[PDB]
RNA sequence: UGCCUGGCGGCCGUAGCGCGGUGGUCCCACCUGACCCCAUGCCGAACUCAGAAGUGAAACGCCGUAGCGCCGAUGGUAGUGUGGGGUCUCCCCAUGCGAGAGUAGGGAACUGCCAGGCAU
RNA sequence: UCCUCCUAAAGAGUAACGGAGGAGCACGAAGGUUGGCUAAUCCUGGUCGGACAUCAGGAGGUUAGUGCAAUGGCAUAAGCCAGCUUGACUGCGAGCGUGACGGCGCGAGCAGGUGCGAAAGCAGGUCAUAGUGAUCCGGUGGUUCUGAAUGGAAGGGCCAUC
RNA sequence: CCGACUUACCAACCCGAUGCAAACUGCGAAUACCGGAGAAUGUUAUCACGGGAGACACACGGCGGGUGCUAACGUCCGUC
């Protein structure tokens, strides 16, 4: 079940590489969750909002669920716009837009993002 | 005799006949007869030499042929004016470039093999001479 | 599992005449008995019975003697 | 769920002892039960397809798959896309509640039953088996079968060898031989 | 009889070779398949023509993990 | 072949028509495509008629 | 700073298969459980959610690994522009450019923005 | 007359009564988009099931497929499934490749209306290369452009079409 | 119903080894060709539009070739 994420994502991530817009990378793990942004070259990331940094996850009850995904989706906007990252495009990373990603990609829009 | 059981397409071009050989050395047995000149070997001549050399070996030992004719030579039929197409395949020819081996032999000793290869040399259009088994 | 297009499933008693009370859900509806119970079935006590070969000396000396 | 209440508590107590294992992962586990009752004769009536898509659906409570012919054969009057097969797949707890109805009732009920032979594991422990008739699952009315045509139960499991996958089923006194 | 026909090809190949400077809208390679792939700032057309979008110098760049020919456009 | 010419007439009341080709044999039921119209500028149903 | 582990990169088989060990505190997989959130052309197998009793077995990275694949010499080979010939159906000469296959060898990746854990 | 490889001499092009093959159609989806999936073949086990139906793993890894000939492509699949749709759009086009011209084809960016998708984005027919035909004359439906004294009408142009 | 029998028999899988190719390349030179930067060079020698005709039947010598038999002071080509 490892290769399915890579194979579904190598369309949209290569299409974002061909575009040149700044990419919003999501991750759907059962226990934890990652989210970050990345320059148009693909090797110099800027922010990192997750639940392995315990400083944000200590004020949240669980890590991998419907409300904590929204918490990390706010916590990436409120450390990305503070450095001033306005131009952004989102990679769904194969895990489809229902539930976790459905809350993460709109808690950012409630917390001020532009995509 | 030898002939291809199948060609992909029917009639091939002539080409040319440049280059040295590839199957240079004795590869299987002990004794060899090797071409020197430049030319063309048909389907009939090599099996005629096969009978003319088997008749001297007297069903002893073993002999190997490596060359196998596959060039679809043609003819234009007699008393037909030169146009109106190509011709139909009449026989099948092999190409022999200078240095290529034809047959190899084992078992039967070398002094018999002198005249036993000389008889099959005398029915062949290009000059050949004997070679031995080389240990590397 | 789709919510509609699969049939009924309700618990029903399946007792055997040798006394194996059991419950299983199915679609059969009515109380369904059992004839053959595999807690005393003739597979581990009752498949010797067929072989019936016999020594021919035994079939000889069962009917008379010398 | 009764046999699975038996399994996790009183099969590992043998399959941990007799085979020198470290973890609870090394023991084999059942994976799925598949029920193919194929009708290769449905070209003369569509009813013989759909009745064979209902007569095994009434056994185990799922609507089944009308699976199609994969490639084409000129001989047996088939092409790409003829619905000929019927398949049910069961996983989890419904697998156990069908395995109960097999091994407690429908295994001795078959006519001239003399066990089920000890080599059907295809070298990897994944089982295969085949009945000859339908009424031996006792969930049918007697004179309400149009024809007689068996199916073949296949117990796909996470067995790894023929020596080491058989003992799982033999721990439920599978009537071998 | 059996051997009468042929058809002249559509004059294909590389048109603006690798190294020099091209405009926008012109064609680099008119080709059959995706023989020279979707390089930087070129479009592959309906019949897989390689046409530039920007201006400037072309450059024939090997790239990719399966050794594919990409045809690039950068600003001169 | 028997794909013959047919005329898609605009249903906006204006006199506009496309021309396409349909198969009368395998699909003999009539055709309603919601196509663009240049004169009324809105996408309008196209009720079908003959090519004459 | 050091080591390990997680998404993304440069890289295009010296970077991949082989067989034998490995590491689960944290991370990752398995897993646990499932009614509304979604899910199957049958089915919690895939897909989604809720949670962490149990295991690092299978996956997943490391070291060991010349059975490979792969890279790769120097030297020799016929080809070959241009010019003179010959025993002109094809080869020799003076000049450069001189590769494929094989010999000696290398060879179990390397590296970068990033976050956590343990140590110094 | 057109289409595919080779002869054709590593760019285009290059002939003969030279060597081999296909076309003069189709498709209301076999189209646009979203989401998802991955083969041919043999081994082994299995109800009638046989060497070849369907079902199970398992080896192997495009040796398979494209509505059709080859050739070149193809995993992000351009191959195969489900949902919604009519962009199989209207006016345009910088700039090009190739013909002697009559041509033919690709085409970023714009306007006006949309479809898909949460979103960037994609879409001006089908993986591309064959599915073909100048002019005159003549028919259909619009068109206030003209209307041989004036208002009209016949007829002619105009764009769509046969 | 079965089956032990090898038997100068052939034969796909695969293996160590050997060749050939216009219609198949896991490799692949020279020379030839498009475009920029430059040194010396030649009677602008390179295109542009404008006036006027010629020609549209070619052969042989060397090289890479296709009909022909690697025959023809033979034929059909690209090239000097
Ligand atoms: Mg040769
Ligand atoms: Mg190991
Ligand atoms: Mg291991
Ligand atoms: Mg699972
Ligand atoms: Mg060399
Ligand atoms: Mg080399
Ligand atoms: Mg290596
Ligand atoms: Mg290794
Ligand atoms: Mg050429
Ligand atoms: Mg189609
Ligand atoms: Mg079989
Ligand atoms: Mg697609
Ligand atoms: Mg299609
Ligand atoms: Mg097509
Ligand atoms: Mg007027
Ligand atoms: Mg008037
Ligand atoms: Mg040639
Ligand atoms: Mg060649
Ligand atoms: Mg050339
Ligand atoms: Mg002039
Ligand atoms: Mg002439
Ligand atoms: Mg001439
Ligand atoms: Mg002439
Ligand atoms: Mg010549
Ligand atoms: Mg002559
Ligand atoms: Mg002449
Ligand atoms: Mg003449
Ligand atoms: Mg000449
Ligand atoms: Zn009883």
């Amino acid at each position: 079940k490892k290769s399915a994420r890579i194979r579904r994502a190598t369309r949209a991530r290569r299409k974002l590489q061909e575009l040149g817009a700044t990419r919003l990378v999501v991750h759907r793990t059962p226990r934890h969750i990652y989210a970050q942004v990345i320059a148009p070259n693909g090797s110099e990331v800027l922010v990192a909002a997750s639940t392995v940094e315990k400083a944000i996850a200590e004020q949240l009850k669980y890590t991998g669920n419907k409300d904590a995904a929204a918490a990390v989706g706010k916590a990436v906007a409120e450390r990305a716009l503070e450095k001033g990252i306005k131009d952004v495009s989102f990679d769904r990373s194969g895990f489809q837009y229902h539930g976790r990603v459905q809350a993460l990609a709109d808690a950012a829009r409630e917390a001020g993002l532009q995509f | 005799m030898l002939q291809p059981k199948r060609t992909k397409f029917r009639k091939m071009h002539k080409g040319r006949n440049r280059g040295l050989a590839q199957g240079t050395d004795v590869s299987f047995g002990s004794f060899g007869l090797k071409a020197v000149g430049r030319g063309r070997l048909t389907a009939r001549q090599i099996e005629a030499a096969r009978r003319a050399m088997t008749r001297a070996v007297k069903r002893q030992g073993k002999i190997w042929i490596r060359v196998f004719p596959d060039k679809p030579i043609t003819e234009k039929p007699l008393a037909v004016r030169m146009g109106k197409g190509k011709g139909n395949v009449e026989y099948w020819v092999a190409l022999i470039q200078p240095g290529k081996v034809l047959y190899e032999m084992d078992g039967v000793p070398e002094e018999l093999a002198r005249e036993a290869f000389k008889l099959a040399a005398a029915k062949l259009p290009i000059k050949t001479t004997f070679v031995t088994k080389t240990v590397m | 599992m789709k919510k509609d297009i699969h049939p009924k499933y309700e618990e029903i008693t399946a007792s055997c005449s040798c006394g194996n009370v059991m419950k299983i859900r199915s679609t059969v509806g009515h109380d369904l008995n059992l004839d053959v119970c595999s807690k005393c079935h003739p597979f581990f006590t009752g498949k010797q019975r067929d072989v019936a070969t016999g020594g021919r000396v035994d079939r000889f000396n069962k009917r008379f003697n010398i | 769920a009764k046999l699975h209440d038996y399994y996790k508590d009183e099969v590992v107590k043998k399959l941990m002892t007799e085979f020198n294992y470290n973890s609870v992962m090394q023991v084999p586990r059942v994976e799925k039960i598949t029920l193919n009752m194929g009708v290769g004769e449905a070209i003369a009536d569509k009813k013989l397809l759909d009745n064979a898509a209902a007569d095994l659906a009434a056994i185990s409570g799922q609507k089944p798959l009308i699976t199609k012919a994969r490639k084409s054969v000129a001989g047996f009057k088939i092409r790409q896309g003829y619905p000929i097969g019927c398949k049910v797949t069961l996983r989890g707890e419904r697998m156990w509640e069908f395995f109960e109805r097999l091994i407690t009732i429908a295994v001795p009920r078959i006519r001239d039953f003399r066990g089920l032979s000890a080599k059907s594991f295809d070298g990897r422990g994944n089982y295969s088996m085949g009945v000859r008739e339908q009424i031996i699952f006792p969930e049918i009315d007697y004179d309400k079968v149009d024809r007689v045509r068996g199916l073949d139960i296949t117990i796909t499991t996470t067995a790894k060898s023929d020596e080491e996958g058989r003992a799982l089923l033999a721990a439920f006194d599978f009537p071998f031989r | 009889t059996r051997n009468g026909r042929d058809s002249e090809a559509k004059r294909l190949g590389v048109k603006r070779f690798g190294g020099e400077s091209v405009l926008a809208g012109s064609i680099i390679v008119r080709q059959r398949g995706t023989k020279f792939h979707a390089g930087a700032n070129v479009g592959c057309g309906r019949d897989h023509t390689l046409f530039a979008k920007a201006d400037g110098k072309v450059k024939f760049e090997v790239k990719g993990p399966k050794n594919r020919k990409f045809i690039s456009i950068e600003a001169e | 072949g028997i794909r013959e010419k047919i005329k898609l007439v605009s249903s906006a009341g204006t006199g506009h028509f496309y021309t396409t080709t349909k198969n009368k044999r395998t699909k003999p039921e009539k055709l309603e495509l919601k196509k663009f119209d240049p004169v009324v500028r809105q996408h309008v149903i196209y009720k079908e008629a003959k090519i004459k």
